[PDB]
RNA sequence: GCUGACGACCAUAGCACGAUGGCACCACCUGAUCCCUUCCCGAACUCAGAAGUGAAACAUCGUCGCGCCAAUGGUAGUGUGGUUUCGACCAUGUGAGAGUAGGUCAUCGUCAGCU
RNA sequence: CCUCCUAAAGAGUAACGGAGGAGUACGAAGGUGCGCUCAGAACGGUCGGAAAUCGUUCAUAGAGUAUAAAGGCAAAAGCGCGCUUAACUGCGAGACCCACAAGUCGAGCAGGUACGAAAGUAGGUCUUAGUGAUCCGGUGGUUCUGUAUGGAAGGGCCAUCGCUCAACGGAUAAAAGGUACUCUGGGGAUAACAGGCUGAUACCGCCCAAGAGUUCAUAUCGACGGCGGUGUUUGGCACCUCGAUGUCGGCUCAUCUCAUCCUAGGGCUGAAGCAGGUCCUAAGGGUAUGGCUGUUCGCCAUUUAAAGAGGUACGCGAGC
RNA sequence: AACCGAUGCAAACUCCGAAUACCGAUGAGUAAUAUCCGGGAGACACACGGCGGGUGCUAACGUCCGUCGUGGAGAGGGAAACAACCCAGACCGCCAGCUAAGGCCCCAAAUUCCUAGUUAAGUGGGAAACGAGGUGGGAAGGCAUAGACAGCUAGGAGGUUGGCUUAGAAGCAGCCAUCCUUUAAAGAAAGCGUAAUAGCUCACUAGUCGAGUCGGCCUGCGCGGAAGAUGUAACGGGGCUCAAACUAGGAGCCGAAGCUGCGGAUUUGAAACUUGUUUUCAAGUGGUAGGGGAGCGUUGUGUAAGCCUGUGAAGGU
RNA sequence: UGAAAUAGAACCUGAAACCGUGUGCGUACAAGCAGUAGGAGCCUCAAUUUAUUGGGGUGACUGCGUACCUUUUGUAUAAUGGGUCAGCGACUUAUAUUCUGUAGCAAGGUUAACCGUUUAGGGGAGCCGUAGGGAAACCGAGUCUUAAUAGGGCGUCUAG
């Protein structure tokens, strides 16, 4: 192993996937209880008709059509369920 | 109105959607000519496989 | 015409600088008995009020100094088919970011009050 | 098991790929109501400074968030105070994820509360790690069963306890080695020889020219660097052969290459001559014997015009 | 150190930010669809060529992912020969035709085809940095009958051996200026030379001759760099030079098991004398593991106390 | 002698591998899985008014063409196995169970051991189906969980 410069560097572990992201995209029909976004933190915020879980999960409080918009003074990404 | 479409090259080794664009027009083999309505929906099938087909 | 409340929108709306406003409204303001306040403090909160003042704040107006927004064109990338010396190139369809010309001192809704 | 990247803008995605954490903590660090805003910099001020505490001006987080990282966080999820136990019970429409077993989110309903004046909020904590099936055994409850009958024992149901079962889907409650004395079934799925691919490394050549050469880069040599050729060293891979391709060296017998050791022909020379040094051409021939060591090699002795470098299964054991 | 201004870079940086891909909606046309339930499996050694990466050396016919195509399990034509590359998916038969990739001088089917050029290296038909006055073309330039480039003749000088440094540094080891004078011109010198001088050139000027010339840039195709082992041996071969090479066009033709033509079989579905009762039509018919369907033959039993058989059974050939 | 004697005692039949003899054709200038598609010549039979076809044998010459099996990502492979021939040689049987087809009966179907003068006839013990829920008691088109009549789980509204 001339120059002898190699050697073990133990960093060969990782965690399992979490399957996060948008589950139902804009303009889709949705029923109450359907999960819309699984996320870490509030990447998207719960608008009218959308609830927020302890996991930060966004779900439909009532049936309708899911809609995405950037609203508010913070330019936050909101998800709403419009009664349509 | 309609249009005449003819397959010049084989569609046997193409992408899955290019294969299904040939089958969406009614083309089954090389040098097979079909008549099909000239609408933007059917012309977009021709667009997807323009290297394969020829519109008379 | 202006003021206040609550909204839409979330910088072309902000920042900065200057000017205007006290009849209403607002704000400072007086006082601390009372309700209520302070790990101390009537500072904030709360009350009782009207001597003073638009100084601050606030609102409105003005501007390009900043910030923000922003083309046209070109370039980069790229789906598909082909070619390649593997860098890329051709056909077709897309097409940025940066930068430039330029724009900007917002725009509306409901209600109430003075005029 | 968790976080980031690899991961190719949905999910997922491997490597003995690059980086880090976990096997906890907390009856408040949970719930609610109310209230608050940080890190820094500068100025002024007793000890007291660079920085303790105080006052002032800027100050969308340059701080904090119990714990790594990512994503979040002003209605603060950050920081205090009062009262508290929702860190409830029975559930749960509907979804995410998923081979299964599992895991995740969840409005709403009923009962009993906690805080709030109330609308309300609360089924633990900003989230994602903090974990382990079944069997068996224990404990708290229960009318379910109760081997003739009444009991009881035992069992069932509900709740809970006992795992570095950490090789973490856990083979048993219970477990190390040696074999050159070995053996069987297989594999060129997988190593050692040789071939193949590759050429990092090696060897050889070229480019540049700092310099050495008393002067003078280029007679000769070529620092720092650059570009190739060969298969030729040390390697990388595992493509061929494990129902067998014999290992090194010697002997015998070779065959080829040229990057030429001698002899032959040349240019330059720091070539006076004699001898050389480089480079070009050239493969026709030739190119030792010994001491040591199994050696190839290497050192040494004595020669020779010279004692070449290599390929040939590191040529050649159905030739020794 | 910072702070300002120019200026780069980053998988675990992002003020930004596609194309695709993915999740939905609506709508035509085309399509042997999608989904669910059950019987039977096989497979869980993959490989190469692209594309995006990690690893390795942007090494490997390496390795590990993602994604596509092909092979696996796929014949045919082309790539000389060549599972994985290109064209193309073999039901069977034909001494019919058109084409794809690739090709058309001969081996060997089809152009010694046409037009305009390039190459002189057999480049084509291996190989780089780098070198060169090969050759063609294109944008510009400088100079020129007020005699241009080259040659030849003459001069190329004086302060001064510039100062310093140095043994020596005298144009010419090296460091700091680039000055002035006779000038038509002559550098405080671009080389050779000397220990230093000396010496020979050059730049530059005048003369002679007389017409175009000089040097950079870009583009195409060439040249050198270029040395290996059984034998040419790095176009498959022959051979090829106004090509039989290359570039840009054009027209023919050859060329496959592709397509069409003719005949025949077969699977599935479709209108009916309706179970193959008949005539057709449409789409199909490569195939390993494997799943499904339909049959052939052999020995024996009943049919069979039959039928056949010495006018010759079985078996053999 | 015998019907037969290539039925003659190694005796029925007498295959193949393998070995001879005879006839016809080809073969001593040409490179390879030995064939295949063409194809001249020669030889031999049957017709035919006489070389014209047809059948048979041979195969000069041309094109194409690297056995089979196994195992593999991939084999002409210089990977395995086989010298050849003949004969033999590997998915069975018993029971249970599930699905499919078919037949009989059909809200029913069917008997087993046995007896029997025995494939009949008898034998209904048993099994499957027709009801599920719940650990179970228990209830039943409902039932379980629950304080709940709410919610939810599992069932329901025939063919065996």
């Amino acid at each position: 192993a001339h120059k002898k410069a190699a050697g073990s560097s133990r960093n060969g572990r990782d965690s399992n996937p979490k399957m996060l992201g948008v589950k139902i995209f804009g303009g889709q029909a949705i029923v109450a209880g359907n999960i819309i976004v699984r996320q870490r933190g509030t990447e998207f915020h719960a608008g009218a008709g959308v609830g927020m879980g302890r996991d930060h999960t966004l779900f439909a409080l009532n049936d309708g059509v899911v809609k995405f918009a950037t609203k508010g003074k913070f330019n936050r990404r909101y998800v709403m369920v419009e009664e349509a | 109105k309609t249009m005449k479409v003819t397959q010049l090259k084989s569609g046997a080794h193409r992408l899955k959607s290019h294969k299904a664009s040939l089958k969406g027009l009614g083309l089954r083999r090389i040098n097979h000519s079909v008549v099909v309505e000239d609408t933007p929906s059917t012309r977009g099938m021709v667009n997807r496989v323009n290297y394969l087909v020829k519109v008379e």
